[PDB]
């Protein structure tokens, strides 16, 4: 029950739509992802140092809100995470975090990984994060397609993460699915 | 300030339980790199930039722990920017290799950035070759990479004083060519940039693929 | 594994934990842990792995050979020096292995109880009573014992110090059997410690 | 054996349309100390075969001494020995790589490279290499040490498929191979400038080579 | 000293004559049997007439080659041309100070008008020693015999060449870690004059 | 004395090891006498540490590494109808597609069952080779060999290699006429245990809550076991009696 | 003359070594609450397993000055080093601010770093006692 | 897989040889020939029933 | 200590059809990040209709394979020249592997062939000798990415029993020009043979040479 | 041509390997009751933990005298080996004295060691088969 | 190699010239910083005109000399004097068969009617190397140039002999563990001729 370390995170890009799903412990609250008005970001890895990167960001850009007068961009939250790991050069946390949004001026989706110390991993196609399924990369490189309705996008994930989770720990295993287009923001739950 | 170092005694007990070339011409430098990023054996990126830009006639390609490499590229980029307007002079190469230098071995090593730096200035044209630990060294054609031995070999097979641009571009897009097929780091693309003597910088995306 | 022995006046007690391996559940109900080296010569064993049920089932086999062949007993003391020899040459070339035993034997000869224990490196004494595998014991039996004590007060003495080692142990230690080696034989005491 | 004590560095081999071409350096190094000036690595065996060796020199000569074995034993009470009963490449190959393997087996391994290089009866061409642990493989070019890393990459650029071996004179092999040894003396510091080579052609025989050099050396831009 | 440090396996030499000094070197940088520049310029310097070799840890080494510059550029400033005993208590000081941190040894050629010509030699430890003639490097262990037999003191410039050219030749020929061209710096009353020798004019003594 | 001389006239064969008559045997020189070894040859490194050698390099990439053993609930216990064994049948996945189901119980004979735990190849090839020595015990004996001798036979043959690396944990069941019904457990370790009922793997304290009495029909056992098994959590049943073993499936 | 700072590790410990979070019940105590470490910090683990490399990156700038000073004394004099330290004394001395942590022009002037970033610049970064009285206090030495 | 009843007698007929030379190259195990002749009888796949 | 083992990366992929098998391999020969060659088999016909594949270290494999083929080559001396059965091969592999059970060769196994009804039939083997008979089995470096790629194209979506052998072979292919574009490991060729009623037949494929 | 004695491990173990103290009940398996070594020695624990001047002690005189036997070999021809040998076989074969283990003075005096003493000589060295008919078994091999 | 073991710090020559030959070497024996033997002969000779100098263990050297010996006696006794060569390749196998357990190195001088003066070096390993002229020990690496500039085919005996008194010295001069005087053996047709050099005749050289 205490025990949420690890877990899995998949970036998808569709057209004009971005997709971001994460892996969801059983039942009888700690969701790996996280959004900060229409940047989502999620973290793999140790389960303290998620929660205090969420907290950190949440500071950050709530400071940045207030100072610019705007929300912030994917492509500057990515630069953001990206020297805040780099600030723990010989400390880092035990993280791999992913970020997904659309740009608001332009329209264009954008999805990025990290390293523990915040190498950028810019990718056009897809970024999966976490250790629990190897075979997880390759379900994703055989099921994605460019240029995806938000419908397929979705479908294509979800049948990704379907597939990663039936070959691996069961019985409870669940999933969150975030569907992100220039307006329009749709979370749904997988209990399969 | 600066670095932090907290944490550090809880990962320990946690724990507990590519090819780059420089090649130097009769009126200028050229540097090149492979497109390839890779995260182990698995091809992360077949069409990643590698040369990066320290000011606009300044570039340098590194390697070694990525992220290194890209901070200490930025932070002396930005000196060079304060330095430049501070003397508003145009930034020499030399003093991009004495900061790097000193950044270096201020660090002891802890830093693993390893980087060609090319150049062109009032002065000249310029080519290093900077490691780790704060050595740098000068040169008329450099390798650095998993593919440097393949790429040094082309580079000594066909290299002469008197090299006009074109040569030099060819020579350069040769040696990424044989780092590409003989070394499981590299393979996908060639990205080039030609720095020439009272010209702008020459970006070249994809020069070949 | 914890053996015990206590040697009055008349007989020999021998107590053994009818214990079992770890990362296994089993249900049984026998004495895995002692041989019967002869009709009046018993033997109780503690130590590690399927060592120590060798060196057991040796040691029997070499005493049935000698008691077939000559038609005749071996004395206790006799056993036990053989035990000891074996022992002790079990380990000349190898790397020694934990193992303890008790022997408790009646000499008809001589028409008196013995007791012996010999450690892991070949070292063989005879002593009134003894124990192994206990982390005390010892001064229970120092006050509480005389050598003229009959078959019932040296039970009575043993079962005070069952108690006092299940004051200390789990409910997974489910009891110690026990056995009286006299003029009469190896016999079991079916009804408690 | 366990350690290496005088070692030799590289050996490099090709294919070209007729024959088969191999070459390697003179020298026995001491670690950093360039001892032996002299030590022969290419050994002929029969008029068809020529086995390079790298790594320990006394379990080169050990070698040496089991292939001058098997060339006599072959002759032994065999009256067209030299004729039709001659040794082929392919019977000196698998031999030594049996040898390799079963002392890599036994914990008492030979820590040496060996290529071997010729032509067959039937003509073809025969180029194959092992290792101390028994590794075998062939390729139209083969190296060991650090030509494995800098000569291979030049010499694939002349033959770098099976259908180019049929285009590939005897003079470009032969001009690949000594340019892939003046970049290894230029860039190889257990190197020496005096090197051997060996020509294997299915119609002009064995050609043996002593005493070359590398010449033309770009040692001019130095002075700024 | 440092784990995946760059070492300096060279050959250094420096001789006093009649005129003044001369310093050789080798021109091969190598990591561990590959050589990474084999055209490389090892001769350092630190004032007009005052130059150096370097051995041991090669970011170490330039590091206190840059201070001396700085400190030579300093001292001139307020005083005039330094004396290369001066140059050289500033290298001592700075190698002994720091050698349980730092790994570096310095050989220094310098000329001047009252000393005429002086070579001194600081190893590894960060003692000084003044020497009419000193060697040093990986190289430097084959050609200490050779050098005892054929220097004299108040030798010709050309001799001076002949023999450095000679030792540095032999220390080439047996040492895998020096190799390339031979370079001199040639520092008297008249000025300062660079040479450079070529493996087929050495290799042929 | 020829042979001496033999002996003594010639080195290719030395270097090739083939002077020794167990390496052209272990390469089939001479024959297939390699395969007609009733007691199997097993190499070592000609070294002073092979246990070490060993251990270091089995516990380190690929694909190539030791299959180890489900470690799956299994349960075995013994009533007057004969002995139940009831296994957990959830099957890993890998890089793989199986061809049918894959039995975590090794068929010794028509008559006897062993448990696989711990090293998957140790099981299956020692239960394979104590098959044969049970088959040439009885066919000399002209009787069906006792569980207690075929138990015995197997633990004196793991604790002959008693601390090389073997690795297992394995339960003999059989029912013979005069023995009855017999559960022995035999490990690696050279322990050889008799006993009634045995849970081992992973969540055994929860299948050890057999309920349990020596009056059971078969259908009741049968179910008894099942419902262990789903508590310790499909299941693969396997009834023995006298005439042999049957497998029902579930 | 040094180029690695030398001389970093503590030689003496005490239970009042630090003289600003001194308990006033037990003086001879340091005071945990206002500390405001977590509770749980002893003084002892703070000498034993640190990074290598912390130390000498903490002091390093402070030794190249100590350097810079040194050279300025043999080739110059006593009165250079003694000015340089004067004008850094009255610079620092003055400036108060206690809701800002940046460095002032003149410092950044005197220390030669007009045009120049390193990390400390990038990344300069309670229950109890953060407030300005805390920085009077300190500053005042009362 | 079951042994052919060939095999089967000739593997019986190697080891009858052992008062000389065995049929691989071993020594002389036997002092005496035998004293006893078999009748093998036998079904496989590959011959169906066999005498020998 | 001397260590004996080495590592020469390869991928290797069995699958059984309904009346048919095949057996794939690419043929790159790699040490550390160098190219040892760029066309050396690792699949091979053992006589009696069955192909055999040893990946890891290739000097074991070789010397598994070379056992194999000279103890089936003394079975058909002494038993009138019988036709070995795969489940036989499997067995003999199996106590080949064992033998060496204190010092263990560094392969993974896979055997392909035809069983006694005429089904195609493909067998596996851990380094120790532990065995199954499988549909379906990718081993090497790039197997983790090959098996999801066969997954989704394949329903162990058309059945794998009513597969042809040239669909089987398209779909190898494409499995194998996937993982050549995803891993370092993977290139060069591919080399595939088929064992049918008819014999054994091999096909041979180009990959990306990066 | 050696000196210290070479390939003394072990490349093959099995349970059967002991062909003198076989089970009759299981001929695969060794009788631990006739090996009388204490009934808790697998064969398994010979292989380690060896003093490493064990093997080299037990093979010395082997050792040398097969490196007499090769440089006779080279030296003087096939038949000097072949007649040593022939002799040293011709004079162990025929001594067979159950009750006592000292040498023959015929075997010194081949080995050229009749007034030569070695620890072996001073040191030359139960309930079941130690008798003469144990010993007649395994010379007459029956 | 082994732990406690008595190690051979010498310095050896054997040097052919136009009559025969000449082996060389010092007489130092230490113990790590102590002399243990400042006369000890290191000329072994295992023939009248087969002589060997020995480096590395001095045990196992001692016991392969012994053995080499031994075997030569018995050649002799069957076909006459053997060649240098024949000497060399025993020593050869001897040192590469156990190669895994001794530590030895051997430098042969020989002559004979046939061949006429041979130098053979055994290095550690087991290889065997045929030599104009040979050097080793631990004082031999501060005289690889001076050799390699100094030596001449077909010197004469007194050349020679100056040739390898100066090496020497040198060898001494610059290693500790070289020292006291200068032994040397001149195999010829005329026969054997030993030599031997003081401190204060060599040091003036």
């Amino acid at each position: 029950p205490s025990s949420i370390n690890g877990g899995i995170v998949v970036a998808m890009t569709g057209k004009d739509c971005v997709a971001i799903a994460c892996d969801l412990r059983l039942g009888s609250k700690f969701e790996k992802i996280f959004h900060y008005g229409h940047v989502f970001l999620g973290i793999t890895g140790l389960a303290t140092d998620v929660t205090t990167l969420n907290e950190m960001f949440r500071y950050k850009t709530n400071l940045y809100k207030l100072k610019e007068e705007r929300a912030i961009e994917p492509e500057t939250f990515t630069q953001l995470v990206s020297s805040s790991l780099y600030e723990r050069r010989f400390g880092p946390y035990f993280v791999g975090p992913v970020v997904a949004g659309i740009n608001s001026k332009s329209g264009k989706p954008f999805i990025a990984g990290f390293d523990l110390i915040g190498c950028i991993d810019e990718a056009k196609d897809f970024i999966v994060s976490g250790t629990a399924s190897d075979q997880l990369f390759g379900m994703c490189e055989s099921l994605y397609e460019p240029n995806l309705e938000p419908e397929d996008l979705f479908e294509t994930i979800s049948q990704a993460l379907l597939n990663a989770a039936d070959r691996d720990a069961l019985s409870g295993w669940g999933a969150v699915v975030y569907i992100i287009k220039k307006d329009e923001v749709v979370k749904r739950y997988l209990k399969m | 300030a600066g670095l932090s170092f907290d944490n550090y005694q809880r990962n320990n007990f946690l724990a507990e339980n590519t090819t780059i070339v420089g090649v130097k011409f009769n009126n200028g430098v050229v540097i090149a790199a492979d497109t390839r990023s890779t995260q182990g054996p698995i091809v992360a990126d077949k069409n990643c930039a590698k040369l990066h830009r320290i000011s606009p006639k300044i570039w340098c390609a590194g390697a070694g722990t990525a992220a290194d490499t890209e901070a200490v590229t930025q932070l002396i980029g930005s000196n060079i920017e304060l330095h430049s307007l501070y003397t508003s002079r145009e930034p020499r190469v030399v003093s991009a290799l004495q900061m790097l230098k000193q950044h270096l071995f201020k660090y002891q090593g802890h830093i693993g950035a390893y980087l060609i730096v090319a150049g062109v200035d009032p002065t000249g044209s310029h080519l290093f070759s900077i490691h780790a630990h704060g050595s740098t060294d000068v040169g008329y054609y450099l390798s650095l990479g998993s593919g440097s031995l393949a790429a040094m070999a082309v580079l000594e097979s066909h290299w002469k004083q008197d090299l006009t641009k074109e040569e030099a571009i060819k020579l350069a897009s040769d040696a990424i060519q044989a780092g590409i097929w003989n070394d499981l780091g590299s393979g996908s693309n060639v990205d080039v940039c030609v720095m020439e003597i009272g010209k702008d910088a020459e970006y070249l995306r994809n020069y070949l693929t | 594994d914890i053996i015990l022995g206590i040697r009055v006046q008349d007989s020999v007690i021998l107590a053994s934990s009818k214990a079992v391996t770890r990362g296994i559940s089993v249900l049984k109900d026998s004495d895995d842990k002692t041989r019967q080296l002869s009709p009046h010569t018993l033997m109780s064993f503690a130590g590690e792995a399927g060592d120590t049920v060798q060196f057991a089932e040796y040691i029997q086999a070499n005493i049935q050979l000698y008691s077939i062949r000559e038609d005749y007993e071996l004395s206790p003391q006799a056993v036990s020096s053989f035990v000891r020899q074996e022992l002790a040459k079990s380990i000349r070339s190898r790397r020694p292995y934990q193992v303890n035993v008790l022997i408790g034997g009646y000499d008809k000869k001589k028409n008196k109880p013995e007791l012996y224990q010999i450690d892991y490196l070949g070292t063989k004494v005879e002593l009134p009573y003894g124990a192994h595998g206990y982390s005390y014991t010892f001064f229970l039996l120092d006050h509480h014992y005389r050598p003229d004590m009959t078959t019932e007060e040296g039970l009575d003495l043993l079962k005070l110090c069952v108690q006092e080692l299940e004051k200390r142990m789990p409910m997974d230690f489910k009891g110690v059997i026990v056995k009286i080696v006299d003029k009469d034989g190896i016999r079991q005491v079916d009804d408690f410690q | 054996t366990q350690q290496p004590i005088v070692t030799g560095t590289s050996v490099i081999s090709m294919k070209y349309d007729n024959g088969v071409i191999i070459a390697a350096d003179n020298l026995g190094s001491y670690g950093s100390l360039l001892r032996f000036n002299g030590v022969e690595r290419l050994i002929p065996v029969g008029d068809n075969t020529v086995v390079g060796i790298s790594g320990d020199i006394s379990d080169m000569q050990h070698i040496e001494r089991l292939l001058k074995d098997l060339v006599t034993e072959n002759a032994y009470d065999n009256p067209l020995a030299d004729a039709e009963e001659a040794l082929e490449p392919s019977y000196i190959f698998e031999y030594l790589a049996t040898v390799m393997y079963q002392r890599r087996s036994k914990m008492n391994p030979l820590w040496n490279a060996i290529i071997v290089a010729g032509v067959q009866s039937n003509g073809d061409q025969f180029l194959r290499y092992v290792n101390l642990l028994g590794v075998t493989y062939s390729s139209p070019t083969l190296a060991t040490g650090f030509g494995a890393h800098m000569a291979n990459p030049l010499l694939r650029k002349v033959v770098d498929r099976e259908s180019d071996i049929p285009k590939t004179t005897v003079q470009v092999a032969e001009e690949a191979i000594v340019n892939a040894m003046r970049v290894l003396y230029y860039r190889d510091a257990r190197s020496s400038r005096n090197f051997s080579l060996a020509i294997i052609d299915k119609n002009t025989g064995l050609t043996f080579k002593k005493n070359l050099q590398v010449e033309n050396m770009k040692w001019d831009f130095a002075k700024d | 000293l440092k784990k995946g440090e760059v070492s300096l396996g060279t050959s250094i030499m420096a001789v006093t004559f009649k005129d003044g000094v001369i310093l050789g070197a080798d021109s091969r940088t190598t990591t561990g049997a590959y050589i990474a520049n084999r055209v490389t310029d090892k001769l350092t310097r630190v004032h007009d007439k005052i130059w150096c070799c370097r051995s041991g840890s090669a970011a170490d080494t330039q590091a206190i080659a840059d201070i001396v510059q700085y400190h030579l550029e300093l001292y001139t400033s307020q005083y005039g041309t330094p004396s290369t005993e001066t140059a050289a208590s500033v290298f001592k000081e700075l190698c002994y100070e720091n050698k349980d941190n730092l790994t570096a040894g310095i050989i220094v050629a310098g000329y001047d008008d009252k000393n005429k010509g002086e070579v001194y030699t600081i190893p590894l430890g960060g003692s000084v020693h003044k020497l009419p003639y000193a060697i040093a490097g990986s190289g430097s262990t084959f050609i200490y015999g050779y050098c005892d037999k054929n220097f004299r003191e108040n030798m010709s410039k050309e001799e001076t060449v002949d023999f450095i050219k000679h030792s540095l030749s032999q220390a080439i020929k047996w040492d895998g870690s020096s190799g390339g061209v031979i370079r001199m710096v040639v520092l008297t009353a008249a000025g300062v004059e660079r040479l450079i020798f070529y493996p087929d004019e050495y290799e042929q003594l | 004395m020829q042979a001496i001389a033999d002996s003594f006239s010639v080195r290719l064969v030395k270097e090739l090891q083939y002077d020794n008559e167990q390496n052209l045997e272990s390469d089939f020189v001479t024959g297939a006498s390699q395969f007609q070894r009733l007691a199997p040859s097993l190499t070592v490194p000609p070294i002073a540490s092979p246990q070490q050698f060993l251990r270091a390099h089995t516990d380190d990439n690929p694909d190539c590494k030791i299959k180890i053993a489900h470690g799956t609930t299994t349960l075995a216990f013994r009533f007057q109808g004969g002995i139940i064994v009831a296994v957990d049948s959830r099957a890993t996945a890998g890089n793989w597609v199986a061809s049918q189901t894959v039995k975590k119980v090794i068929e010794i004979n028509p008559f006897l069952l062993g448990t696989m735990a711990g090293g998957a190849a140790d099981c299956q090839f020692w239960e394979t080779w104590l098959g044969s020595q049970c088959r040439l015990h009885e066919l000399r004996e002209k009787e069906r060999i006792s569980v207690a001798a075929a138990s015995k036979i197997l633990s004196n043959l793991v604790y002959q290699y008693k601390g090389a690396g073997l690795s297992m944990g394995t339960m003999i069941c059989g029912y013979t006429r005069k023995e009855g019904p017999t559960i022995y457990y035999v490990d690696s370790d050279g322990t050889r245990l008799k006993g009634d009922i045995f849970c081992v793997g992973s969540g055994q304290t929860f299948a050890y809550g057999v309920n349990y009495k020596w009056d059971l029909s078969v259908e009741d056992a049968l179910y008894l076991g099942k419902r262990s098994i789903l508590a310790a959590a499909s299941v693969n049943l396997y009834h023995v009696t006298e005439d042999g073993w049957i497998y029902h499936g579930n | 003359m040094n180029i690695v700072p030398q001389d970093t590790f503590k030689s003496q410990v005490s239970t009042d070594q630090d003289k600003s979070v001194l308990s006033s019940a037990v003086p001879s105590l340091p005071d945990t609450l206002r500390q405001q470490e977590g509770g749980a910090v002893p003084l002892s683990t703070q000498l034993n397993d640190r990074h290598p490399l912390e130390s000498t990156l903490k002091n390093w700038e402070t030794t190249q000055r100590q350097r810079q000073m040194e050279q300025y004394r043999q080739i110059f004099g006593i009165a250079e080093p003694m000015k340089r330290t004067m004008e850094m004394e009255i610079v620092n001395r003055t400036d108060f601010n206690p809701l800002s942590t940046n460095g002032s022009i003149h410092r950044d002037i005197l220390l030669n770093k007009e045009c120049s970033i390193d990390w400390e610049d990038v990344y300069p970064g309670t229950m109890v006692g953060d407030d300005v009285h805390s920085k009077i206090e300190k500053q005042l030495g009362i | 897989e079951d042994i052919n009843v060939e095999s089967l007698t000739q593997s019986v007929c190697d080891l009858a040889l052992r008062f000389g030379e065995g049929a691989s190259g071993e020594e002389r195990l036997m002092s005496r020939p035998f004293g006893v002749a078999l009748l093998i009888a036998g079904h496989d796949a590959d011959d169906g029933y066999q005498l020998f | 200590q001397f260590n004996p083992y080495g590592d020469n990366g390869g991928t290797i992929l069995g699958i059984a059809g309904e009346d048919f098998a095949v057996l794939a391999g690419d043929t790159r020969n790699i040490t550390d990040y160098s190219i040892n060659s760029r066309y050396e088999p690792k699949v091979f016909d053992c006589g009696d209709n069955i192909v055999m594949s040893a990946n890891g270290f290739a000097a074991d494999g070789d010397a598994l394979v070379k056992r194999f083929k000279n103890s089936v080559k003394w079975y058909h001396f002494d038993h009138n020249d019988k036709k070995l059965s795969i489940n036989s091969a499997a067995r003999n592999i199996q106590h080949l592997l064992y033998g060496k059970r204190f010092f263990p060769y560094y392969v993974h196994t896979i055997i392909a062939g035809l069983d006694e009804d005429g089904k195609g039939a493909v067998y596996s083997f851990d380094p120790v000798g532990s065995y199954e008979r499988e549909q379906c089995r990718a081993g090497g470096a790039a197997a983790s990415l090959i098996m999801p790629f066969l997954d989704n194209q394949v329903n162990f979506k058309k059945p794998l029993k009513y597969l042809s052998v040239e669909e089987v072979i398209k779909l190898v292919r494409d499995s194998f020009t996937s993982a050549t574009e995803r891993h370092i490991q993977v290139g060069d060729g591919l080399e595939i043979l088929i064992v049918t009623k008819d014999g054994v037949r091999k096909e041979f494929y180009e990959l990306k040479r990066d």
